[PDB]
């Protein structure tokens, strides 16, 4: 039971690896459409602690979490329904069936090249059987004017 | 100019939240100069603004005052107060003796606060009574940190803890962890005479009882607080003021320059290699 | 054996003066812990005890606190807070963060206190008015030391020397040197408006004025005091709080390590040697 | 008088290995100083000598020479040479300078050295193989200390490793850690 919607201009996103520019370039398309606010809410990185990391909203400083697992951000962020995965081929599937085991996020992309078909295949059957779009790997993304933006999406400013 | 008109962002490299200086006045984390002074805070005030960005009740400033009066010196004898005689006698500044002193302070000497504060804070947290907390440390063959002390025992006690205690008992509104190191102090004191609560121990569950119950601060404030070393702060700047003294007496009594005695100094060294 | 039977006499390598915790309790240089606070001595006449073994006057204990908070911190822009704030963000803990943020000051950083104070001294016991003071220091290029401030010109103060003042006039029984340091302030502002007596050169002079008229120093002893570096002590003391007040800062707010921009750095290494 | 005549007995305070001056002759751990100069011993046999009392072959101590060469300095950029910079520039003494730099080594810089060390040893007493020391410092989300460099990557190699690396080879009569560590 897949939604009709999946970006909106109120939506919010978990990134998932240490992507700075990317989550930079989302910021710099959330703030030139008009965004309330941004919409990366938090990233996951498990090889730092939890922190906040400064990030660009127009010419002024915001702090966006980072945390060591996808559990606390889940919970501490209620109204993330998308997840960007930038984990690579070797830790796409297990991010990704992790996140599937949480309800609220409805569309995962994913951007890692070279995920071998037979876990792709299951990613496919849990995303039909759980309801979340998968914006499927080896993918750049993609854009929503006005609402949204898949990490490098579209280039720059 | 171009950050002027707005033409370019670079991020700041730094953050601070404790002292703003660029304005008219200073400002003690949001809080400037001449409104410290005329409420009458005092080095327990500007402590707490610096070092917790909060507004302390005036106990808890007092208290503050008092810890960082009893640890500000014991003596040359100990290993920081040496090491600062001997780098002010080797003709150095006040900076440098100072620091060599300091530099001692850490897990053997000086430690027990810290050390002290977070074992009865963790005792405490979890369910186990005095009595189990001992005897679990017991069967670790860990030294329960701020018990024992060598020359003063019951029936002649620690003067400092006896004025520390007091205060904290006239003043504190709620000192849960302090009763908990009292049960734990009665119960190594009738094991053993000598085993009674150190100034160390003391200002460590009294500290984090202060930091719990003041009201300036939320559990996870506190615990934060005591784990980055605020207790390490409070003894660091307590004792600087006694290796100061220290440097000064020294100079003043024009020392020479200082050599360990051969005799004292144990020489065991290969035979050939 | 031999020391106790009184056979043998063996020269002490070590002479302290300001504390004693051989006896059965903590003394600071003659006065008892029970009764330094038992008489409501505060940080500041601990200070005096441990530093200048006097008992000094309430006034001057409260002047000593008051000189603590205004140099307590002046943001983390300076060399010493930089220091301490690059060390917290290493990782290091906070005897090292602290000790390396001390470690610089010196003459550039820190030493204004008593550089200004040995300056309006050298003066003023000299015979020489304060236009020959301005006159002589001018044809030697030499800033005169505790005079000038970025911002505060007329009309708009530096608060914390107007609080300092304050106290030193309406507490402190006779303040000629500061009556001395007021009146080059008067030529200096004639001649440009920011050069106004800053918080050090106010609190050298104020400083050098308790020590001489506090009626616990003869002028030999106050000198001494003055020459082996109380003031140092002071600012180390003062500045220890805002220092260990960054470490804690840098360690909460989780801040990483710090690299210095390959921009911002100009490299000129030889071209072949 | 009474310590020249035999007449009393003190406990020693304090021990030492390293160097004995009392004599005639320096002594650094059992050896003169005239015979470790001629047999041509250099830093890194006077620094095996006063660290571990060993009488290190001359390919260790070439080896150690070589890593204080790589060692010795990369940069203003990095926090110790930075701090070193701001004292120095705040008008301090030699020792204040350096003793401000120095106080930054510790676990966040300076110290990849040492945990790669130890990681890389507990691994290999360890019987775990390489490919699942990988996996287990995966599963942690612990990054492998020793391991990551922001160039060099393939083609170009850092060239400090390269001459290190080469001299490991040549000299070593086993290197079984190093072995590990290339798997790795
Ligand atoms: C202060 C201290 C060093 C003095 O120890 P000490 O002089 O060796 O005391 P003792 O002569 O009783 O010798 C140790 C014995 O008492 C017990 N003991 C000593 N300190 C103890 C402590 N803090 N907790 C529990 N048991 C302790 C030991 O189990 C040992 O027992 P045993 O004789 O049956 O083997 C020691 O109490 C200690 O390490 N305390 C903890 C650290 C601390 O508080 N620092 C000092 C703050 S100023
Ligand atoms: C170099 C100089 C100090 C010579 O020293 P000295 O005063 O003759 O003797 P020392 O300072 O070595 O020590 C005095 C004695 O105590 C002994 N002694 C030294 N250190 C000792 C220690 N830690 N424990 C016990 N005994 C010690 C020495 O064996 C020496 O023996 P002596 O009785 O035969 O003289 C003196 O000539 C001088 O000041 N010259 C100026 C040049 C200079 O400063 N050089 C720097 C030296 S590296
Ligand atoms: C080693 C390790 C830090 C690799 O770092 P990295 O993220 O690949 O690269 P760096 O952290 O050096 O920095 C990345 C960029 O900052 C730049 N940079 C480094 N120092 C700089 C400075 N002072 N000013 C400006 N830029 C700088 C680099 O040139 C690099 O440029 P790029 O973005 O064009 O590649 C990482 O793999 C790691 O932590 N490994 C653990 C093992 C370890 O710690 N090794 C010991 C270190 S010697």
């Amino acid at each position: 039971g897949k939604s009709t919607t999946l970006f909106s201009r109120h939506t919010k996103a978990i990134v998932w690896g240490m992507q700075t520019r990317a989550v930079q370039g989302m910021l710099d398309f959330d703030y030139v459409c008009s965004r309330d606010e941004p919409s990366v809410a938090a990233m996951v990185y498990p090889f730092t602690g939890d922190h906040k990391q400064k990030f660009y909203w127009g010419h002024k400083e915001i702090l966006i979490p980072v945390f060591k697992n996808m559990a606390d951000a889940m919970r501490k962020h209620p109204e993330v329904d998308v997840l960007i995965n930038f984990a690579s081929l070797r830790s796409a599937y297990d991010s990704t069936m992790e996140t599937m085991n949480y309800a609220q996020i409805r569309t995962i992309a994913i951007i890692a090249e070279g995920i071998p078909e037979a876990l792709t295949r299951k990613l496919i059957k849990k995303a039909d059987q759980k309801g979340v779009t998968i914006i499927g790997p080896a993918t750049v993304g993609g854009i929503k004017p006005g609402c949204f933006k898949i990490g490098n999406t579209g280039g720059m400013l | 100019w171009a950050r002027e008109l707005g033409l370019i962002r670079k991020p700041a490299s730094f953050m601070t939240s404790i002292c703003d200086e660029r304005g008219q006045e200073l400002i003690y984390a949001g809080m400037p100069i001449t409104e410290v002074f005329k409420e009458e805070m005092g080095i327990g005030g500007v402590l707490g603004l610096l070092w917790f960005q909060k507004r302390l009740p005036k106990y808890s400033c007092q208290f503050i005052e008092m810890c960082l009066m009893v640890t500000a010196d014991h003596g040359p004898a100990v290993s920081g107060a040496h090491n600062t005689i001997i780098c002010a006698r080797a003709g150095k500044d006040l900076v440098s003796s100072l620091t060599s002193g300091l530099l001692t302070i850490g897990d053997r000497f000086g430690g027990a606060l810290d050390a002290a504060a977070k074992m009865f804070s963790k005792a405490f947290d979890s369910g186990i009574i005095p009595m189990e907390f001992v005897n679990k440390m017991k069967k670790e063959g860990k030294l329960i940190m701020g018990i024992g002390h060598r020359v003063k025992s019951i029936n002649n006690p620690d003067m400092r803890v006896q004025i520390l205690k007091d205060y904290v008992r006239q003043h504190f509104p709620a000192t849960p962890l302090l009763d908990y190191a009292l049960e734990v102090e009665k119960i190594t004191t009738s094991k053993k005479p000598n085993l009674i609560l150190n100034v160390a121990g003391l200002i460590g569950v009294a500290f984090v009882d202060m930091l719990r119950n003041c009201g300036s601060f939320t559990r996870e404030e506190a615990d934060e607080y005591i784990d980055i070393g605020a207790l390490n702060g409070i003894f660091v700047l307590g004792r600087s003021m006694g290796f100061i003294g220290h440097y000064l007496d020294q100079k003043r009594l024009k020392q020479g320059l200082y050599r360990h005695p051969w005799d004292d100094i144990s020489y065991v060294l290969p035979e050939h290699m």
